[PDB]
């Protein structure tokens, strides 16, 4: 129910034809959405979830943090970013000694 | 994380020990285990032979790479040679990445 | 003296040259050479290969030998690369002699 808001940078975005170079007004761009994905996948915008921040005691209350970025944890599952028509077919893995799910 | 290439089944460790030869034993019985030993080392000769695998530079790079070179100019001691007094050193670290290659 | 292979009997020699086209003669005999000609010029690609036989290095030596190296450090051109106008140059005279022998 919130399809007002979408991640600054996070998304694809494709102009409408005749769209200029620079500074063009959002009436002009076409942004995508992957709320599809929204299943197993975290919300752009919002946190991954809470950890414990202390050791807890009668003295000292809990206190949890917010987990902004989370890298691979075992047991997680998740959707690579859809393709668009207008979109792009593939990319060259870079030529690496490691990568991790080298979807673009 | 240190370097080199990760294996399950590694070299294998090579242990090597000197048999313990004992001294003359007290020649009445007793149960107690051996304490007294003759003293002994060896020497020997230890000879190992890898076989490396390589993958040769297929780069269409026009400019001429970067190399790993002995400084020309003058010195009291070679490079990675023994000095008067007869020890060798390594005076540097010798990395393996020069040449280059595109993403 | 200068430097390279003597041979006695070396690549030949490889002419070209526009055949001439002569302009509209005078339409009554003239004895005389044709001085007027249609101007021309010709273009085209030339492609040459050469194979070269190679003598590999067995040396025994044990410190690492000069090799010939491309500076680390920055600059604003590459060397043996075109400039910001489009213009090929190579900075510096290579050589061949690095690589160490005993007599």
């Amino acid at each position: 129910d919130e399809e007002r808001f979408f991640p600054s940078s996070g998304v694809l975005m494709f102009g409408k034809q005749g769209a200029g170079k620079d500074n063009v007004d959002y009436s002009a761009v076409m942004l995508t959405s992957e709320e599809e994905i929204k299943t197993t996948n975290p919300v752009a915008t919002e946190q991954y979830g809470v950890v414990a921040d202390n050791l807890q005691q009668n003295s000292a209350q809990p206190i949890v943090g917010a987990v902004n970025s989370q890298g691979a944890l075992p047991g997680m599952v998740w959707q690579n970013r859809d393709v668009y028509l207008q979109g792009p077919i593939w990319a060259k893995i870079p030529h690496t000694d490691g990568n991790f799910h080298p979807s673009p | 994380l240190m370097g080199g290439f990760g294996l399950k089944h590694p070299p294998p460790q090579i242990l090597i020990k000197n048999t313990p030869v004992p001294a003359d034993p007290p020649t009445t019985f007793s149960q107690a285990k051996l304490a007294s030993f003759i003293t002994q080392y060896s020497t020997g000769q230890v000879s190992v032979e890898i076989e490396w695998e390589l993958q040769k530079e297929n780069s269409k790079r026009w400019n001429p790479e970067i190399q790993y070179t002995s400084n020309y100019y003058k010195s009291t001691n070679v490079d990675f040679a023994v000095n008067v007094d007869g020890t060798y050193s390594e005076p540097r670290p010798i990395g393996t990445r020069y040449l280059t290659r595109n993403l």
